[PDB]
């Protein structure tokens, strides 16, 4: 029912246990060296095996 | 205590008091030896 | 209701996604302490008038 201006599409691959790392706020192995999301990140990710 | 020979169980508990030294908390998080290193009261980066 | 009363003790222990919650309990608790002092002094100013 509602919408925004534009969407962004970032795409990469991770391991099986690193789904928890791509999430706003905390740290990890991916969140400290490779890829980190900000605290005010509005949006969400979706995973598939 | 990371490189010890035998560990105890939840029935007989082991206690070790450590004081008067200089530690390094940075090597306990980047080494690929654990899976859960989550904390409660102190941030892991601010431990140093 | 926070961990400590010193604001320097919370910033040097907690991550800023978590340190904002303990700081916000101190701002509301100290704003009601200032509004009581102004309200109690506005009645004493009317008595001395």
């Amino acid at each position: 029912d509602l919408c925004f201006t534009n969407v962004y599409a970032d795409s990469f691959v991770i391991r099986g246990d690193e789904v928890r790392q791509i999430a706003p706020g905390q740290t990890g192995k991916i969140a400290d060296y490779n890829y980190k999301l900000p605290d005010d990140f509005t949006g969400c990710v979706i995973a598939w095996n | 205590v990371f490189n010890a020979t035998r560990f105890a169980s939840v029935y007989a508990w082991n206690r070790k008091r450590i004081s008067n030294c200089v530690a390094d908390y940075s090597v306990l998080y980047n080494s690929a030896s654990f899976s859960t290193f989550k904390c409660y009261g102190v941030s892991p980066t601010k431990l140093n | 209701g926070a961990i400590s009363s010193v604001l320097n003790d919370i910033l040097s222990r907690l991550d800023p996604p978590e340190a904002e919650v303990q700081i916000d309990r101190l701002i509301t608790g100290r704003l009601q302490s200032l509004q009581t002092y102004v309200t109690q002094q506005l009645i004493r100013a009317a008595e001395i008038r």
